[PDB]
Order: C-alpha cells, then sequence, then structure tokens
C-alpha cells in the first residue's frame, strides 16, 4: 500500500495548502476594488488578486518536502514559470460549473467570463482556461490529489532555466510515486480509472495555458499605462520588459 | 537572476 514517507508527504502538503489558501477569501477586501465596466476596469483588482496569489503559491512551494534542497536560483526558476499554472490550478477550488465562475465568498468576489476578460487578456486564453477548470473539476480529485498535483506542477525538471534537473526530477518523482500509489490505494474505481494519466494531461494543458498567458502578458505589459496598474511582484515574476 | 522580492519570499 502507501508508506510512512508517502503519508508523511501528503500530511505536509495538505497542511501547507490549508495555510496558503483561505476559503473565506477575507483578504480580497484589501485589493484595489473590482470595477465591471476590454475596459481594463478589472485589471487593478485582478492584478492584486494575482500578485497575492503568487505570494501564497510561494508559501506553499517552500513547504514541499525536498524543495528546500534546491538552490535559490532553481527555486526562483521553478516558481517563476509555475506560478501562473498553480494559481489556475488552486483556483479550481472556487470554480463552479453552476454558473461557470469562481465564487470567492461574495458577489464582488464572484468572477465570471466577462469579469476576467476585463484585464487585458482575450478569449484566446479565457476560453481554454474555463475548459480546463471544467475538465479538472470533472475529475473530482480528492484534496490529497489536488495538492500533490500543485506540488508536482511546481517541481518540474523541464522548466526553462533549470540547473540541477536531476535533483528537481528526483524530488518530483517522489511526489509522482506518492500520487500514483495514493490513487491505487485510496481512490476507488471507477473514479480512479486512468486518473494519473488524466491528472498529468492537465499539467500539459497548464503548460499551454501558461504559454498563451505569457504571450498576452507581454503584449499587455508592453504598454506603460497597463504595466503601471500591476504590482511590483507581478512585474518581477511575470518578467518586466516594459 | 535579479529577483529580490521572489528571493526574499523564498528564503
Ligand atoms: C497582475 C497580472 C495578470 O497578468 O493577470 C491576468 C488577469 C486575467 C487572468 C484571466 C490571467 C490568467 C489567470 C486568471 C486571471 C483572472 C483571475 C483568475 C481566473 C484567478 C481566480 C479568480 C482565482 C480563484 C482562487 O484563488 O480560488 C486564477 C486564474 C486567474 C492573469
Amino acid at each position: 500500500k502507501l508508506s510512512e514517507e508517502q503519508q508523511h508527504i501528503i500530511a505536509i502538503l495538505l497542511d501547507a495548502h490549508h495555510k496558503t489558501y483561505d476559503p473565506t477569501y477575507a483578504d480580497f477586501r484589501d485589493f484595489r476594488p473590482p470595477v465591471r465596466m476590454s475596459p481594463l476596469s478589472m485589471l487593478p483588482h485582478l492584478a492584486d488578486l494575482v500578485s497575492y496569489s503568487i505570494q501564497k503559491v510561494i508559501g506553499f512551494a517552500k513547504m514541499i518536502p525536498g524543495f528546500r534542497d534546491l538552490t535559490s536560483d532553481d527555486q526562483i526558476v521553478l516558481l517563476k514559470s509555475s506560478a501562473i499554472e498553480v494559481i489556475m490550478l488552486r483556483s479550481n477550488q472556487s470554480f463552479t460549473m453552476d454558473d461557470m465562475s469562481w465564487d470567492c465568498g461574495s458577489q464582488d468576489y464572484k468572477y465570471d467570463v466577462t469579469d476576467v476578460s476585463k484585464a487585458g487578456h482575450t478569449l484566446e486564453l479565457i476560453e481554454p482556461l474555463i475548459k480546463f477548470q471544467v475538465g479538472l473539476k470533472k475529475l473530482n480529485l480528492h484534496e490529497e490529489e489536488h495538492v500533490l498535483l500543485m506540488a508536482i506542477c511546481i517541481v518540474s525538471p523541464d522548466r526553462p532555466g533549470v540547473q540541477d534537473a536531476k535533483l528537481v526530477e528526483a524530488i518530483q518523482d517522489r511526489l509522482s510515486n506518492t500520487l500514483q500509489t495514493y490513487i491505487r490505494c485510496r481512490h476507488p474505481p471507477p473514479g480512479s480509472h486512468q486518473l494519473y494519466a488524466k491528472m498529468i494531461q492537465k499539467l500539459a494543458d497548464l503548460r499551454s495555458l501558461n504559454e498563451e498567458h505569457s504571450k498576452q502578458y507581454r503584449s499587455l505589459s508592453f504598454q506603460p499605462e497597463n504595466s503601471m496598474k500591476l504590482t511590483p511582484l507581478v512585474l518581477e515574476v511575470f518578467g518586466n520588459e516594459i | 537572476k535579479n529577483h529580490p522580492m521572489l528571493m526574499n519570499l523564498l528564503k
């Protein structure tokens, strides 16, 4: 079955997530208020939401067993490229197929297609994002699998700019093996049917959502009036060629 | 590679 190390890893990731993802979304009040007039009217709010989310993803990443053994540069490299992917991933917890939106406890903090479209990004990205959310949602992942996937997403040895790939790759495998064994021993069929394969497919989807996001961020942030509505962390992480 | 804030949040 499972293992001491594996169950240990799971317990840690679950707690790490519970400490970096607030189901009350109480912090959203601190963000620049959302405006629904792209008019970019939603950019100041989502920019802060995203920046905040980057800070929480880092908080989570630091607690991933083995992530501490990577060199600062490797850590930066991994978080730099995975951030947006993990944010889309953790967002599935607030997404609902009822109205196809992210319900973050409140109406103002309820975001639908036209809300997230008012921030400089087109349907070239939003269309696939929602599809992703629905497909992911349809997997009904246990919270154990959800956190292991975010963790596996973060420590991917093929990230551009990686140094000690062997180590990054080594740390991931341990998470992957923990995931595959968890599914086999804790996820009952039919739900478990090719669950691993489907979860890894979502990782490929995220790479794709990432690339499209990068292309629409460049275009967006290449315009001063737009890049000045962002936050310093966002500029640092998402690159700053303004 | 020039990421003080990321660096600061990471350590
Ligand atoms: C400052 C820069 C920037 O480049 O922000 C862009 C704003 C518009 C857009 C489309 C792109 C892709 C990621 C999207 C974001 C809108 C708000 C979403 C849908 C988040 C959702 C509200 C999270 C819910 C949660 O945390 O549970 C997570 C995924 C986010 C990033």
